[PDB]
């Protein structure tokens, strides 16, 4: 995921 | 040159005609409250932040340009945007936004506000975005036109930027993209934070006067007038609030709360429903990650020995009343993933990295241990043993010991705490009985975030979402300039993977070139044994108190609960 840090 | 749906691979779906999904009940009617469970805890509100741990939905708060349908792996139907005009590579697009689109104040939604937002990821976000999109500009060019050119050709980059939510400038320009938000931004979905307590609850209003909920995507969607998710610090105190009616619908991930505790009054008296269903798309697979970059997890053929010890066959078998399949690829359950032998396309893929490959790429089909589901394999530990012995971890005493130094063997699993983990002590037990000491530590929400971001442990659980086809996403967790993330869980930092995935996003959109490299790329990371799989099931298991309706049809690639209404005759016949 280019937008976010894992969840 | 111009249209209104865009796939990543083939032709939309719903090119033609579009009125609203299949999947949904156009006359849904709008009211009730959806009360939802999230484990662990949550203090702020900015998904996009570099820090933090984000509220449930926090990544739905913005409408995008596009967005996707549910019941495709990758189509784009118009959200703000009405339509685009396009290059025939995608190198370009001229995107036209719909002149009624609003945020939640009223303001209206320009290119502008795409063309700031985009520059804002691009100094402010995640350091991956602006590595992706690194030759890229985005640029209104009309008060509601914005045209965006990439670099290079990149059909999935440039659908990707569909799905960017879009910022009011009047808002973000006072806000740093990477701090952490006490309070909820300015935004503009169908639904808006409305109350909250920091760690314990969020609730979601249904805007009422929703600019978009007339558009075809939107049509049968966004029904509940509230959506409540509380906060829960471990699974096991959720399932019995589910069961005690404290919310209204669990996805139950426990073989053993399934088989045998769905009981009591509330499923007599049928207050309560259970619906299982076969599931025939890309899983989510689990596995253990081994953080390669330290020295206990350096050699293949430890990792190889450790995965000897996870006896899935037993945990199957004594714990799981023989739920789950074992994981086994990075493309569980498609076309991509490399079940048979390599074909001559992938040779040609392979052949030129025979030097640095394990040379089973090349003569074997992978397939994780497997035990006679008895305890104690004899078989599958003494190659444990074979192997640890000649990476020079030999036993001294009861203990395994490095052969040069004397070091023992010795790791830290870290685990949620919110998590069941059955499974944890017979693995510890396996592994004392090679010598290996597994320290065992659970902790709270915010460290394991925090934590699994900076890739602080020796192994840990991670789960690797479904992957339809092979993503041009791939380089975020895998390819070395790509190493901080937060998404390469191993911390691997491979030519070969980095190459392989090269090709892989010079070939985007090109479902033929694709197939070979997928299963390519799926026997190099399986081979390397970055990480141990766990499991899946391919089959959805929900329960829910009988308040709801559903349309007739359910979507491939999700449950649909935004396609569920809320039924006042079901919900008059339950209790209080």
């Amino acid at each position: 995921m280019r937008t976010g840090n894992a969840n | 040159k111009e249209s209104y749906a865009f796939a990543v691979l083939g032709e939309p779906r719903y090119a033609f005609n579009f009125n609203h999904f299949d999947y949904v009940n156009p006359a849904a009617p709008k009211g009730g409250q959806i009360t939802l469970s999230a484990l662990g805890t949550f203090d702020n509100f900015n998904r996009y932040a570099l820090r933090g741990n984000p509220g449930a939905r926090t990544e739905q708060l913005y409408d995008t340009l596009f967005t996707t349908s549910d019941d495709e792996p990758g189509s784009y139907y118009p959200l703000i945007a009405e339509s685009a005009r396009y290059a025939d590579d995608y190198s370009w697009v001229e995107v036209a936004i719909n002149p009624r689109a609003r945020f939640h104040d009223g303001s209206p939604i320009t290119a502008r506000d795409v063309e700031f937002t985009f520059q804002k990821f691009m100094t402010e976000g995640v350091p991956q975005f602006r590595l992706v999109y690194k030759g890229t500009t985005v640029k209104a060019i009309a008060p509601l036109t914005v045209r965006i050119e990439l670099a290079k050709p990149g059909k999935e980059d440039m659908l990707s930027l569909f799905s960017l939510p879009v910022f009011p400038e009047k808002y973000w320009k006072d806000h740093k993209l990477s701090d952490p938000l006490a309070t909820p931004p300015l935004a503009s979905g169908p639904y808006r934070v409305t109350s909250w307590k920091m760690g314990q609850n969020i609730v979601y209003s249904r805007v009422k006067d929703y600019w978009a909920a007339n558009l075809p995507v939107n049509r049968g969607r966004w029904n509940f007038d509230t959506i409540r998710y509380d906060y829960y610090l471990d699974d096991n105190v959720a399932f019995e609030a589910f069961k005690a009616g404290a919310f209204d619908l669990r996805m139950e991930n426990d073989a053993k709360n399934w088989a045998t505790r769905y009981t009591g009054k509330n499923f007599d008296k049928k207050y309560i429903i259970k619906d299982e269903q076969k599931n025939e798309s890309a899983q989510d697979t689990r596995w253990l990650a081994f953080n390669i970059q330290r020295p206990v997890f350096s050699d293949r053929r430890v990792r190889e020995a450790i995965t000897l010890a996870f006896d899935f066959e037993w945990m199957n078998k004594a714990l799981f009343y023989n739920a789950w399949s074992r994981t086994n690829s990075y493309f569980q359950n498609t076309e991509y993933a490399a079940r048979n032998y390599p074909d001559a396309a992938e040779l040609v893929l392979l052949a030129p990295m025979k030097k640095d490959l394990p040379s089973e790429v090349f003569t074997q089909i992978y397939q994780p241990p497997v035990s006679k589901g008895d305890g104690y394999d004899r078989d599958n530990l003494l190659k444990a043993d074979k192997l640890l012995n000649e990476a020079g971890w030999v036993l001294k005493g009861q203990q395994r010991v490095n052969a040069t130094t004397g070091q023992p063997l010795s790791f830290e699993l870290l685990l949620p705490a919110s998590s069941n983990s059955q499974w944890v002590l017979p693995f510890q037990h396996s592994l004392q009985r090679l010598g290996i000491n597994m320290d065992i530590r659970k902790v709270d929400n915010s460290q394991i975030t925090n934590r699994m971001r900076s890739r602080d442990y020796d192994m840990m659980p991670r789960v690797w979402r479904a992957m339809p086809w092979p993503s041009s996403d791939l380089q975020i967790s895998w390819s070395s300039e790509y190493i901080n993330s937060t998404y390469n869980a191993p911390g691997v930092q491979s030519p070969v993977i980095d190459s392989l995935i090269n090709q892989i996003i010079a070939a985007q959109g090109n479902k033929e070139k694709l197939l070979p490299l997928g299963r390519a790329l799926d026997r190099v990371l399986t081979w390397n044994y970055y990480m141990l799989p766990m499991w899946y099931m391919a089959e959805d298991r929900l329960a829910w108190w009988d308040k709801f309706s559903q349309p007739a049809v359910r979507p491939v690639y999700s449950l649909g609960i935004d396609t569920w209404w809320y039924d006042v005759n079901k919900a008059a016949k339950l209790p209080s």
